[PDB]
């Protein structure tokens, strides 16, 4: 009765041994006893898994990218790697199925990705949320000495899935726990080690199980993982969303899926592109979309009630001037430019998480002791910086047409006006020595410059990071002109083209550069 | 009767 | 054996097929055993967990808004926002559960506000406190290979109430502590997230599960949720409440709720308008109305027990000026003062006055700061006096005042600690009112984030401000003038006695809120 289970399902070499050496020893075993129970729970779990079952991996690589452009928007690197990877499967039988791990802020779309890319290669999907698992024997599981003992929970879902190709989506690799009394993290460093996956050893079946064919698609916020985990991983940066194409995301998949929630026909509600941008740049303030699209179901629900409580109003038209009348008062506000040119302020460009915006720099330089003090919640590589600057102002003064002696005789203030929020990193430096310059001359900085670089004492710019979401926010804010350093020149090749149409981008190499472009006056 | 280890 | 409760609780495929695995693997095992004990435990936790069972839901809109209207005044945005679920409801056969964040003051009405959501839509109740709540285990649950190994207690109260579709009340998220001894924020990640909702697996129950279907309104008392979790909730802010609308909370629904839990009858007990706004004003500081509920709880039983003490009496009436005879003594509580003002703070807890003092004595230019102050305070201070040493010939100062003065800045706070920007702007209205004898005109409020060329930047919890500058006696208060466009969301009995100055830079604050012109 098992032993043509066995032979059914047809196992490896080891794994038939190990089961009919089971049911051997099986044979001379009274059926209601204890010994008999973990036995045949042995048996029947080494028969619920799959030892050679397979899915047919798609071929066409055009209805792929129909498929992955039917479920989301933009994401071009992904794509690739999920074309590319069909195309090498479309040449060989078999090969060793990526290990990727999706990294990026939230709401960007790495979680639904992972169910787009089952759908779009034929693999079967299986999730495993990871997030705040503490304990190992999730993955390992425990010895069948034990009572009520099973494998772990990868076992436990490919034996649901029947298949040896899965899509394994790993959700919240980085929120896993780490310590001395539980660490799975390490216990993943067999399972997604790119050659050791072929024997797969864990605690209650025994035997090697193979893993060298199951897609591994792991989804995190930050790289806070450990350096062996990141080493057998492929990463995959999924930056913020742009103002462009959370247009095209709203658009196209944003407003037909709350569309089809709330049962609202093609006629009754309408809306538009003010109104979407408005809802981009006045209440969101996000790096994803799962806000907006909070947004667009605060709006479609409004219309809704609209819809029933009047009932001789029967088409709703939002757009650019009544989203105040659904979803009131504006809760943020974007970063602006300067209308005047003004002593002593400057506008480099920040970059966090969330996205680029405009850092307004001040300072005011009044007659005093010498006294340097610098406030707006600075790191401390930051205030390194502005004593930097301070320094190639300091040893520049005399042709700069400053009087040598203010170390003495002038105190000088550093200030980023908004005060709460914790503000670090070099990529100010030029700008705070370009304000300090204003601020020792009378030479007012052009208010619609920005710029962004990391300065030397020798007077050098250095290279610095993220410069799309910083030339965004000064696209954004009114800027005409900008100043990056010169070695990112190349990162100006990934940038749209409206972007670079309408600012002047001028590279710099040393500060006299940026002195001579950015203030009103020749210094 | 027989032992049974839990874990 | 078992199988006429697996088929009377109509399961779906993947927990049928396990738990009748389950059940016939129980079978062929020796009874009296540890594993078969383990066995029987796993199949009584899967016959109780609901699978299809689901209460019919409230169509009408006119009896739910009047069911929420009948248990509680003037939440206007969360009724509102259970109307809008209520109007879509009719439209559609199911919807995914609504995942809400209540975000206000203690005693604002959230927990209570869930009741009523439950009782107006038509779903059942139970509540997760998610205070003291310190490790996954509370959430997903053990193996069952563990000695004391229960499924979470998401599914211990899914299976309590019995119902697909229940109200859960995550109470106090940000009550959770999510270090690296535990972390059971991120366990919930998966219970908020609509994309994993379908199938939450459980540790225990390793079936997937569907809490799609649930409604999720939860309870914080400030936004220090971790943003993981803020961007799958939809978070709706309530603020506190005016004396009126605490009169009419009290008198419309506190006193009635008072009255048939002490057993009070039709003629025993009358409370007018003037005993309870003694209460607001003289006995309570909160924006909630916690301790309404206890100073009024005080006046029933002690009523009730003057009706058993003395039966020559079978009517009590409590006007305003016998309160002393409950209560006792009252608990808390105008010239032009010259280098002080009175800034707004908005703190977790509500809004408050906020006394700011200076004095600049002939000293060498020591600068001192007291008061229990933050370190953004600190450099609001400096800012602001950096401000007061830019404009020096204007404003009339010595420009020695940096060398020859020094100058103390002292909140009378005490040991209450207090931080942030939104004071800055009060700061150098002070430095100037010390710097030149000029008095502050001393019905003045004013809030406002110093520049150093000199504006004034926004702040945040403007309203709370403004209720807290109402009850305290506040008549002109100075904004700043991007913020104005929040003046539309603010009780027009607010607006009508506060006086609002929207300024867009210091020349404008010293031009209105000192007493001598400048
Ligand atoms: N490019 C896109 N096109 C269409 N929809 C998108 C896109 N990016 C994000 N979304 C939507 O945003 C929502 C959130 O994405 P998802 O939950 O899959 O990942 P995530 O939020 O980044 O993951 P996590 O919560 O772990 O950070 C999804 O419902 C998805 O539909
Ligand atoms: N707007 C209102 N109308 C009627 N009653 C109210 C209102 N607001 C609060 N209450 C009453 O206040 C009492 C206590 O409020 P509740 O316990 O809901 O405060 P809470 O917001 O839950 O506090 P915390 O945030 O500290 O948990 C409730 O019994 C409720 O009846
Ligand atoms: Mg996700
Ligand atoms: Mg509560």
């Amino acid at each position: 009765a098992l032993k043509r289970k066995i032979e059914a399902a047809k196992m490896p070499k080891d794994a038939r041994e190990k089961t009919e050496a089971e049911l051997q020893k099986l044979k001379m075993m009274s059926p209601m006893s204890a010994e008999a129970t973990v036995v045949r729970g042995y048996i029947d779990w080494m028969l619920q898994v799959p030892w050679n079952s397979r899915s047919k991996v798609k071929k066409d690589l055009v209805k792929a990218q129909e498929v992955l452009d039917t479920d989301h928007y933009g994401l071009e690197r992904v794509k690739d790697r999920i074309l590319e990877y069909l195309a090498v499967q479309s040449r060989v039988s078999k090969i060793k199925g990526p290990i990727l791990c999706l990294v990026g802020p939230p709401g960007v779309g790495k979680t639904s990705l992972g169910q787009s890319i089952a759908k779009a290669t034929g693999r079967q999907y299986v999730r495993m949320a990871l997030g705040g698992v503490r304990d190992e024997a999730e993955i390992r599981g425990h010895r069948r000495t034990y009572i009520g003992s099973m494998p772990g929970k990868l076992i436990q879902k490919m034996a649901k899935v029947g298949v040896k190709n899965p899509l394994f989506l790993l959700d919240q690799i980085d929120k896993m726990a780490s310590d001395m009394r539980g660490d799975p993290a390490s216990a993943l460093l067999e399972v997604l080690d790119p050659e050791q996956n072929v024997a797969f050893n864990d605690h209650y079946l025994e035997v090697d199980y193979d893993l060298s064919d199951v897609m591994f698609v792991a989804t995190s916020n930050s790289m806070n993982i450990p350096a062996p985990l990141l080493d057998r991983m492929e990463v995959i940066r999924l930056s913020g969303y742009t103002e462009d194409e959370k247009l095209n995301i709203a658009k196209q998949h944003l407003l037909p899926k709350q569309f089809e929630r709330n049962a609202i026909k093609k006629g009754e509600l309408t809306i538009d592109d003010s109104a979407i941008m408005s809802i981009i740049r006045y209440y969101t303030r996000e790096a994803g979309v799962r806000s907006l699209e909070r947004e667009i179901s605060k709006l479609c629900r409004k219309a809704v009630k609209n819809l029933l409580m009047d009932k001789t109003v029967k088409h709703i038209e939002i757009n650019g001037d009544n989203l105040k009348d659904f979803l009131g008062v504006q809760k943020v506000d974007y970063g602006r430019a300067d209308t005047e040119n003004r002593v002593g302020q400057v506008t480099g460009l920040a970059w966090t998480e969330v996205g680029g915006d405009l850092l307004t720099i001040e300072t005011a330089c009044v007659p005093g002791k010498g006294k340097l003090t610098y406030t707006g919640s600075l790191g401390e590589v930051m205030q390194e910086s502005i004593q930097a600057a301070l320094t190639v102002v300091r040893a520049r003064a005399d042709k700069l047409g400053i009087n040598p002696d203010f170390y003495e005789k002038r105190d000088i203030h550093v200030h980023v006006p908004e005060g709460a929020t914790p503000k670090d990193g070099p990529s100010a430096g030029i700008a705070m020595c370009t304000a300090l310059v204003s601020c020792l001359t009378g030479n007012p900085v052009r208010a619609d410059v920005a710029m962004t670089g990391e300065i030397t004492l020798r007077g050098l710019v250095l290279p610095i990071g993220g410069l799309k979401e910083k030339l965004l926010a000064a696209h954004r804010g009114g800027i005409k002109v900008v100043l990056i350093p010169d070695d990112n020149k190349r990162d100006l090749e990934e940038i749209p083209d409206n972007v670079i149409a309408d600012l002047e981008i001028h590279p710099v190499k040393r500060i006299d550069d940026v002195l001579a472009i950015a203030l009103e006056h020749p210094a | 009767a027989a032992a049974a280890a839990a874990a």
